[PDB]
């Protein structure tokens, strides 16, 4: 159940904020396009005062949509409901073992007209051939997935049209704008025509192996495996005619298909020695992988009877397209390991792995990477005899690469794409490369070209990451208290990014490309408490304390100025964090004009507008007047988590913290000002009823206005806010049934629990959305209450 | 375990090294048209449209001043930032029209004339595309970037300048691409999408036009008028070299703007929007989608100005009230006034493009916002709702060529010269301005019923043919633009040409203010509103090598 | 010079559900077995493809309708069966010699 | 368990029980019109041109004597089995015709004229469209089964006869139909593929034509020409009833046969034959697809007669060669002749289709037999292998309208019914042959330098106008008919109207077989080969309510 939202305008409010932002600008309110009529007139001190408004019965004069005090969030919105099932069967046999499981899992979403299913099955199996130096075996699960995916963005455009557009039609049709009313559609008629656009989504993967074991210490083993999946549905395009939304008469159906298929394999060597004090393990090994995709469609427009069992493309008489592409990629991976203890007191491993990819030419392909991990467990040494409020104290220490490889499968390509036109784009920008060169004006296949999509890179290679990290873990007292001390020092190189182009290269200038280097150290310090009472009563609570600091070392020129990392263009980011910011600083609102004039020139500044700091002193307000406003890195971030045993009860508490952490937001662009968007009379938050007056002086809010002549949507500390916060992730308790009543069933444990998600939230003050760690959302996470048991025989 | 990682190949696509082939350089050269019709959007047309709205033709029109106020900031020149999204699109999507005209050029390049005879028709097919998009970067920015070699490898684009070249070797760098089209395009182009050699010429014209009122100093301000400058505009639009591609003036105005007519003899050069063409929904001049009137449901911008309306009026024998025409509104029953009037805006009262089965009213159905931007439509770029040629998308739009240049402009590019050289050949410069201000009078073909149905009175006339003193000349010449051309989005661009930006859209300020209220606040600041500035996101990009514009920093 | 690709895509999904109930017997020389069940059957199946021509290279690793710039064509239909069943048996034999 | 068996329900379709529904009537009767070009194939052309090679007109063409044999035995009249598999065929797909036309005639009964206007007009399309097919397997068969009852039930087809009515009721039930039509069709119809008030007059002529050369013997012999059936021609070809609809000749012949020119005045009705349309290939005329040349790699079928050829000679003053045209083959330089050839069949040395590009010559790229089926080409449905019109599937065609009723067939029709009648006016009728063949002797538009650049020496004239006998004026008419609609594949139905089919084919085939070598053992014999067998399938499944025709069984 969504618990908050943001709080948007009703009918009224909406009719208040615009007339505040009219009398604001001295423009007559009564002239608005919108069917509000205001009753009003200035104060003693010659201030406008609204004193009262009246709205027609309809928002059109022939009276086809009624006016509305529509909450659209709650209209689209509603309880959702999970429910899951699972039902699973273990053997266990001196030459062999076999698992089973079925499972059901159907969720009701929380958003209307969706909903999601899996059926799943896993079977697993291993077969002991010559007693204990030849095995079989192999494990596969199979699953069945169908789905109705809410549109992207469905939310938030259910808060953005206004209040006043009804739900239903005067008739029972769907409800829409009239007039001047924002051109956006009815979110409730937008997921009803969505119903019906269902996929199928299958899924197996599985494994099967040999395992020889020749003597002792020694095993070969090689794994085959396979992953493919296949997804499928129909999209349904029914006409609409809503007000002024229209479709014209269009109907299409579109009928996909997309397919994924994934197959590894892999051999393996291990030997293992032991000589007493020394062990010492050796392995080897090879894993080649391979995925390959593909995916393709069919369009077809003009349907008789509007409904899904009729819209197939046999049945469509418009006009039809067709889609459809494939990508794939190759791994090739060769790894060593080898571990060794004096005499588990001196621990040492050595690691080495050669991988390649198929993303990268001949001249990248492969990266080596090592490792180094060292150990010392000081507590088993002689002289640590001493101490017996200490039964554990290991020093670890390691130093080790690994590499990261996520990019696209055409990275290292220039891409020349026909794109003729056939695909859906708003407003335009097709980019098609089909032409009238003839003036014919159409009715036949035009000729067509090629457009640049991407431009290639003959040196594209390996983000290499260099890992070091130093610990100490230790336990007192009898086991009740561990804890941790880590540090770690993550350094990566020639990070890989789709960097864009500069304009004037123009189309298709993006490119993947190695681009600089960044650092990550910080503190991890866990500590735990575990003891029971003798009264009834274990606890085992179990805290987490990390500090974390990032900064960029080098970037090539180009990309320093672009500003991909940070500093939005003005400033380089080269010794900041990562994502930090640069922009101006809002100084408050000016509160008469000689505040106007006692201030930088600059070139929107008004009384009510937001005053922005002469950072240089030059006298004008101007690009340079930016600084380093925002940072991302939390001054530090926690969790603890409580477990209390009584009485067979069980109750559990899972805290997670992040202390003293910059947000940045859009989110006060549609909550604090009529004006900061560029679309009109969208609905808007409720904070602009706050917004500042001569009626109401002292308020961070600034003036309701139907111009952003101030450029207020500048990157600015009005943006950034205090997103501290703490949460409780999980809260459950739960009982367990004596196996003194349990085991009368035949059955071993049965076992009672509820929990709970996302209760609770404690936020900063000066923090004014919806959920901290979340900050471009104006909703938060629905909260989940769970019913459950784990019947076990 | 190496040929492994070798075998997977790229799906539906040509790669770089193969693009260069010569089986593919004319799908190349197609590819450089196609993106003159696909590569804008609702908010950065081709036709200027948007920008235009600075102009005293027009208002921007919408829900009211929150629908799209960056174009707001623009249309009273107050609260424009460096920043916008939009100046940067339009920045961006001209040059991109530029990448495909150059990856055509380079591989064109490397033909061979003996087995491809129409290489350098197709090279110049190429600049000819490559000056109309540096032209029109030009009039929006001034301190444009001249991306004019096609052999430059990707890394060289990062230290490109706007300030390599003087403001003068810019228009120069632009000229140089139009006189190669002129030398090597043929006379006619059966494929009509392809500039003629005539269309070249009527560029290069408006190019040495443009060049012609210097700026060379540091600012915007007016330099001087180049004689010789203005002498290359008069050998180009040449009757004789328009002649031998046939080009002309319509019968009647109102061709220039039907579907029925495209790429008639006044239609030098258009660009080939069309419908029923594979493409998902049609070719349309999507960009135009904003610009469609409320009786479609959406969304009545581009609307046209009491202003231009009134300069329609004439003076009881013919001829345009200099002094006084925006003193009083128009009245179609007390008033003369010229047929071009009923060819450019809608007026309430009278027929939608022509269809008097929707006929224009003062009502919430014919203007988004309830009166704000007035009851004016646009009609040039509009159609009869009736028509085949009009289909939705996420906009409404038409297949309705897009006329670049008008053999009117060709005429009245032509007197202009004349007028500012003073060789005494003024008097021909009248006389091509009445071969123009003739036509509009005869051209009542879909109109002809207004005096008896609405009581219209026509009136236009010639000019007598005399001596005139260079300014009177100058004042019959930019009044017929004003009749000629509005709401085509030249206006704001003539203004700034003849350096008068800044005293007329500030008197049209005051004049419009009281007509309608978005102007009460507005101000255009001398040396600085001129152009629009370089966006800052470019200048950020090129680590110190471009430089603004005067007044933006 | 015509080329086009076609891309085909078929699906066929049975499921079955039967429950059945069994009783034997024997005394002496009688021997008797009677058996009682249902089953449920469905069957659903779906085709559909894109059809496209016109392609500049004439290689399977071109030609997917993304690539085509001549027409195309939207193939596609669907059809289903269900079955209900119920059925019994009853086995009888006297000295294993009357069956 | 019982709702589980419910639940899967038909996709992609509609329901018989409803597609009756309003929503749908015009879907069906499009799809009426639609069979006209989407029912046939190569070897059923709605043309009938594949029958036709029974006509002195045509010889079959193709590889040789095997090739499509079943086809030669009907172009000697020897060797037609009852079995075969084209007559079958043929009569099947118009019988499919019928079904769509009746399918919509049902769901149009049940319209209320109050809500839906164009009912009668709707009715009247599509009894028409009834008419057109019951008309021409009446030409193919004679006993024919007369299915116009929409709304009788899929059982009571299998107790229908084509003996429920005699010879004279057959015709006067397919009358019937265009009489309807006639009395409810539009004067004009802006969507020209739906017959005009005209196109039913025409046609309700055309169908009392045929109906008028009585054949009520138990056989196929005249038994008289009845007076009133000619009478009903000469009141629906009145000129004022065609003048409504605007119909008139062409000012050249060729006209009527060119893609540049579809839907003029002379194309009374016409089947819509299109491209770029969404199908999977066009709608193209693809029962041509036997008959373009070798050039073209295949097939080379319906090929002209040098009968034909020498058919279009004149005589010094401009008029047939009536008793000594076939003497002597055609030779361009010493020869008069009529133009009307050089639009029908194109001869070697001359340019096909109009396109110098193409000269046809005496060759294996001319003549797929290497001269058994000689060296002809029939222009009249072929094209210029430049069209855009032009594309291959199976087989290549184009998109050129096939003209059902052309309108000099109009004039020559009445011309026939006066001469028929003997009421004096017969100069009347002269002055309508003299309509016709005056447009020929002009109809030189496309090869007017054809005595330049080959020799050809053009003559036609016009006919003294006086007094002549009705055997003289028939003997003119009939002529005018041979040199007006060759290879319109009307030849044969016309011989067999009048009752000359044995005479003239067996002289045609002792005549021609000199020239061609499959005719030298061909034979025509009298009442019987007038028509085509009603195919034994069809017999076979009616138990016995069938009855074939004279000298089948
Ligand atoms: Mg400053
Ligand atoms: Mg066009
Ligand atoms: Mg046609």
């Amino acid at each position: 159940m969504y618990q908050s939202k943001m709080n948007v305008l009703n009918t009224e409010q909406y009719g208040r904020a615009m007339w505040q932002a009219y009398v604001n600008d001295g423009e007559n309110p009564n002239g608005n396009a919108l069917g509000y009529a205001y009753n009003w007139g200035y104060n003693a001190d010659g201030n406008p005062v609204l004193y009262g408004m009246t709205l027609s019965k309809y928002l059109d004069s022939k009276n086809t949509m009624p006016v509305a005090d529509t909450d659209w969030f709650d209209e689209i919105t509603r309880t959702g409901v999970i429910q899951q099932y699972n039902l699973s069967v273990s053997n266990g046999s001196e030459k062999g073992s076999s698992f089973f499981s079925l499972g059901y899992y159907k969720n009701l979403g929380v958003i209307k007209d969706t909903d999601f299913d899996r059926f799943s099955a896993r079977m697993n199996s291993d077969y002991k051939l010559i007693d204990d130096i030849l095995t079989i075996g192999q494990h596969f699960t199979l699953n069945r997935t169908s789905e109705v995916q809410a549109p992207g963005g469905i939310i938030e455009t259910a808060l953005d049209i206004p209040s006043a557009i009804p739900v239903y039609a005067s008739d029972g049709s769907w409800g829409g704008p009239v007039g001047g009313w924002p051109d956006r559609r009815n979110p409730r008629a937008v997921l009803e025509y969505n119903k019906d656009n269902r996929y199928t989504y299958w899924r197996m993967f599985g494994d099967a192996y040999v395992n020889l074991t020749p003597f002792k210490g020694f095993n070969l083993r090689s794994t085959f495996g396979l992953d493919y999946a296949n997804k499928q549905a129909r999209y349904f395009t029914y006409p609409y005619q809503e007000g002024t939304q229209t479709n014209n008469g269009k109907s299409a159906v579109e009928a996909k298909q997309e397919h994924w298929t994934k197959w590894m394999w892999n051999a393996i060597a291990t030997y293992q020695l032991e000589v007493g004090k020394h062990r010492g393990d050796v392995m080897i090994g090879m894993e080649l992988n391979r995925e390959d995709d593909s995916h393709f469609s069919g369009y077809k427009e003009d349907f008789s009877i509007l409904t899904p069992d009729y819209m197939w493309p046999d049945a469509g008489s418009g006009t039809a397209q067709a889609y459809g592409a494939g990508e794939g990629y190759s791994l090739v991976s060769f790894f060593g390991k080898m571990n060794y203890s004096y005499a588990d007191r001196y621990l040492l491993s050595l690691t080495l792995r050669r991988d390649g990819s198929s993303r990268f030419g001949k001249n990248h392909r492969y990266a080596t990477f090592p490792s180094v991990s060292l150990g010392w467990r000081i507590t088993q040494e002689n002289f640590m005899k001493e101490l017996t409020w200490l039964d554990d104290l290991k020093l670890r220490a390691s130093w080790g690469q690994t590499g990261n490889q996520e990019i696209s499968n055409l990275a290292r390509y220039t891409i020349y794409a026909p794109n003729y036109g056939t695909t859906d784009s708003f407003g335009g920008q097709s980019y098609g490369t089909a032409y009238d060169i003839t003036g014919s004006n159409g009715g036949g296949v035009l000729p067509s070209g090629f457009k640049r999509n991407q431009i290639g890179n003959d040196n594209i290679k390996w983000e290499t990451t260099t890992q070091t990290n130093v610990g100490i873990d230790f336990s007192l007292f009898k086991q009740s208290l561990y804890g941790s001390l880590e540090y770690y020092y993550k350094k990566a190189t020639d990070i890989l990014t789709e960097m864009a182009g500069v304009g004037v290269l123009g189309e298709g200038g993006s490119r993947w490309i190695n681009s600089g280097a960044m650092k990550n150290q910080g503190f991890e310090f866990n500590l735990g408490y575990r003891n029971k009472t003798a009264f009834g009563l274990t606890y085992d609570l179990n805290g987490n304390i990390s500090t974390y600091r990032n900064e960029i070392l080098e970037l090539p020129e180009t990309v320093a100025a672009n500003g991909k990392f940070g500093g939005n263009g003005v400033k380089s980011v080269v010794g900041h964090t990562y994502g930090a910011q640069v922009g101006y600083i809002a100084d408050g609102i000016f509160k008469s004009q000689d505040e106007v004039d006692n201030h930088a020139t600059q070139e929107g500044a008004a009384v009510g507008r937001i005053r922005y700091r002469d950072i240089d002193h030059n006298g004008v307000i101007d690009e340079r007047d930016q600084n380093w406003i925002y940072d991302p890195t939390p001054s530090f971030s926690y969790g603890l988590n409580i477990y209390l045993e009584y009485k067979n009860f069980d109750l559990t508490m899972f805290w997670q913290g992040v202390q003293g952490v910059d947000i940045i937001s859009d989110v006060k662009k549609k909550s604090d000002f009529w004006s900061a968007s560029n679309v009109g009379f969208l609905n808007k938050g409720t904070r602009l009823l706050n917004a500042w007056s001569p009626t109401n002086p002292n308020s961070d809010i600034p003036a309701l206005t139907r111009s952003d002549t101030n450029n207020e949507q500048r990157v600015s500390t009005y943006f950034v806010e205090n997103g501290s916060f703490l949460k409780l992730r999980n809260i459950q308790l739960g009982y367990t049934v004596p196996a003194v009543i349990s085991k009368k069933m035949r059955m071993d444990r049965l076992r009672f629990y509820c929990s709970a998600q996302n209760l609770l939230t404690i936020k900063s003050k000066n923090f004014t959305g919806e959920d901290p760690e979340n900050p471009n959302f104006s909703y938060p996470i629905p909260v989940n209450i769970t019913f459950g048991l784990n019947i076990g025989f | 375990c190496d040929d492994f990682l070798d075998r997977q190949v790229p799906q539906g696509i040509v790669t770089g090294d193969q693009i260069a082939s010569p089986e593919y350089v004319d799908n190349l050269v197609i590819s450089a048209y196609a993106i003159w019709a696909t590569g804008d959007d609702i908010n950065s047309s081709f036709s200027l449209w948007n920008y235009d709205v600075r102009s005293d033709d027009c208002y921007k029109g919408g829900s009211g001043t929150e629908d799209g106020g960056v174009f707001n900031a623009l249309e009273i020149s107050k609260g424009i930032n460096t920043t916008d999204w939009n100046i940067n699109d339009i920045w961006k999507r001209l040059y991109q029209c530029i990448t495909r005209a150059n990856t055509a050029l380079q591989s064109l390049d490397q033909m061979d004339e003996k087995t491809y005879p129409l290489k350098n028709q197709r090279i110049a097919e190429m600049r000819f595309l490559r000056g109309h998009a540096h032209f029109m970067l030009k009039q929006l920015f001034k301190k444009i970037v001249i991306v004019n070699d096609e052999n430059m490898e990707p890394d060289a684009y990062n230290e490109l300048s706007n300030t390599t070249y003087t403001n003068d070797e810019q228009w120069q760098k632009i000229a140089d691409d139009f006189q190669f089209a002129y030398d090597n395009l043929p006379e006619v182009q059966i494929e009509k999408g392809r500039p003629a050699q005539a269309a070249a010429a009527a560029y290069l014209a408006k190019t040495y036009l443009y060049k012609a009122y210097r700026q060379d100093g540091a600012d915007n301000a007016l330099t001087g008028i180049n004689e010789e400058d203005l002498k290359q505009v008069v050998k180009y639009t040449d009757p004789l070299i328009m002649a031998k591609g046939g080009y002309g003036l319509e019968t009647d105005y109102s061709m220039n703007f039907l579907p029925q007519y495209e790429n008639g003899a006044e239609s030098v050069w258009a660009i080939q929007y069309s419908i029923n063409d594979g493409t998902y929904n049609g070719n349309l001049n999507w960009g135009m989608g904003l610009t469609t009137p409320q009786i479609l449901g959406c969304c009545d911008f581009h609307k046209p100005s009491q202003n231009l309306v009134n300069a329609f009026k004439t003076d009881s024998q013919g001829k345009p009230l200099f002094s006084t025409y925006d003193n009083e509104n128009y009245e179609v029953a007390t008033d003369n006034v010229d047929p071009r009037l009923f060819h450019t805006v809608g007026m309430p009262g009278f027929p939608y493009k022509y269809n008097e089965g929707y006929i224009i009213q003062k009502n919430d159905d014919w203007s988004r916002s309830k009166g704000l931007y007035g009851y004016y439509v646009s009609l040039k770029e509009n159609v009869d709702p009736d028509c085949d040629c009009l289909k939705k998308g996420s906009y409404w739009a038409s297949s309705l060529n897009h006329i670049v240049i008008r053999y009117a402009d060709v005429l009245l590019m032509r007197a202009e010269a004349l007028i500012q050289l003073n060789d005494g050949r003024i008097t021909d410069a009248i006389s091509l301005i009445n071969e123009v201000r003739s036509r509009a009078a005869g051209s009542t073909m879909l109109i002809f019923n207004y005096k008896e149905d609405y009581g219209v009175n026509f009136k236009v006339t010639p000019y007598d043919l005399k001596a005139y003193a260079q300014d009177e000349a100058m004042k019959m010449l930019k009044w017929e633009r004003r009749v000629e051309f509005g709401m085509e989005s030249s206006r704001f661009f003539d203004l700034v040409r003849w350096g008068e930006a800044k005293d007329v859209i500030n008197a049209y300020y005051v004049t419009e203010a009281s007509r309608c209220s978005i102007y009460k606040n507005a101000g255009f600041t001398e040396n600085k509103n001129e152009y629009l500035p370089v966006p800052f996101e470019q200048i950020s990009a090129s680590n110190g090598n471009y430089t603004q514009n005067f007044g933006w920093a």
